[PDB]
């Protein structure tokens, strides 16, 4: 509900936590250079996790972003990990609705081709499982690599066809992704389209975005029917 | 309780299993049939009820059914089949897609088994993540990690199974196991 700083911190790491609470930037940058921004206190919280926690729903103002983008510019680390395989703030930021949160890190200077330290995976691909686009688009402004290719040579655009993520794909299609690229298996997403396509109740809402996907691919030049796999 | 190894005792589970087949009594040979099948859905049942044990996902999960290795946190060996371990569970919280992937062991499975993949059911002041995730209008949607394994696999060159509460698991393998020592009364039966 309402969190209170004293039950994650203690010390100067509570003095900064409760300047985060107030919504104090200018505190903010004044303490940030004097506190270890990094070290987790309880519950897994870290300082940059609180102060997104404390930029949501009535607290989400231009000073409480601009908090994180002050906390990163000071030293914490927007890539940090959580334990268990757990996200850092960067990637758990690309899953909301809103590109705020992703702004202020990127206003910070995070790269937007940024690897996450514990899979080595480009941080833009948890955009598709976020309910809009909003926070790829963010990525791909800030000059992300839409052609980035994870550790099996897969796209954005064919993870998130994989992923029903379509209105990503269609974003992808129209930003000038290139469709003809061959993951490590030898299959582009026109591939799995076309396996989609076959399968799909004619009329049904999935038939009908495959098939808007379809017309997009083709507008921007991509090959139909795909080559297959060899 | 077992005198023989996994793999002696599996050939001759499959050794009764064909006397029945080979019986001129129907009930045995209806009992076979009933028997293999169930002898194999038991293992599955086994690694369905193995990923509620999983606690650190880039950890050992304890207690994996003997002949069968837990490749999840083996990057090389994931790759055979399209996978890595990011895809096989969820970041934000503590996982609610959890998927784990087993390789059988040949010396004691022979070609009878194939690698599957098992997907685990879906399921104050340290729930701070649930609150993030409710303001960051965050979709929490368990179909989407396992939608998007479901298409990858499709792409496997090399043959993938696909298996999986605890408690109705269980439950399960009690059901299955009454069912194996009925059949194996049956064809003993008819020798």
């Amino acid at each position: 509900m309402d969190l209170k700083p004293d039950n994650y911190f203690s010390g100067q790491q509570l003095t900064l936590a409760r300047a985060i609470e107030n919504g104090e930037v200018d505190e903010v940058i004044k303490l940030a250079s004097g506190t270890d921004l990094n070290k987790p206190g309880k519950e897994d919280m870290t300082l940059l996790f609180w102060a997104v926690m404390n930029s949501i729903n009535n607290q989400k103002t231009p000073e409480r972003l601009n908090v994180i983008t002050m906390l990163i510019k000071a030293g914490a680390d927007p890539l940090q990990p959580r334990p268990q395989g757990k996200n850092s703030p960067a990637e758990f930021v690309l899953m909301a609705d809103n590109a705020d949160w992703i702004k202020a890190m990127l206003n910070a200077g995070l790269s937007p081709n940024a690897v996450d330290k514990t899979f080595g995976k480009p941080i833009i691909f948890q955009t598709l499982e976020a309910k809009n686009t909003k926070t790829l688009q963010a990525m791909l402004d800030k000059g992300a690599d839409i052609n980035i290719t994870d550790s099996l040579g897969n796209t954005l655009l064919i993870d998130a066809l994989d992923f029903h993520s379509y209105d990503h794909v269609l974003l992808l299609l129209e930003r000038g992704a290139d469709p003809e690229i061959k993951a490590d298996n030898g299959w582009t997403m026109g591939n799995q389209l076309q396996r989609f396509l076959d399968r799909a109740k004619v009329g049904s809402d999935e038939y009908k975005k495959l098939n808007e996907i379809k017309d997009v691919l083709i507008q921007h030049g991509g090959k139909w029917p795909p080559t297959p796999v060899k | 309780h077992h005198t023989s190894t996994k793999a002696e005792r599996w050939q001759a589970r499959k050794d009764l299993i064909a006397k029945g087949s080979n019986s001129l009594y129907p009930d045995a040979q209806i009992a076979a049939k009933r028997l293999a099948a169930n002898n194999i859905a038991v293992e599955k049942a086994k690694l369905a009820e193995n990923v509620y044990k999983t606690v650190n996902p880039l950890e050992a999960t304890p207690g994996v059914p003997e002949g069968w290795k837990d490749i999840s946190n083996d990057a090389g060996a994931l790759k055979k089949y399209g996978l890595d371990k990011e895809v096989l569970f969820d970041h934000a919280d503590t996982p609610d897609f959890l998927a784990r992937v087993y390789q059988p062991d040949s010396a004691v499975f022979g070609s009878d088994m194939n690698p599957t993949i098992v997907f685990r059911g879906s399921r104050n002041m340290a729930d701070w993540i649930n609150n993030g995730a409710q303001g960051l209008g965050m979709e929490s949607d368990y179909y989407k990690r396992a939608v998007r394994l479901g298409s990858r696999l499709a792409k496997s060159v090399s043959k993938i199974d696909i298996a999986g509460d605890r408690h109705g698991i269980g439950q399960a393998i009690d059901c299955i196991e009454q069912q194996k020592d009925e059949d194996i009364s049956i064809i003993r039966s008819r020798a």
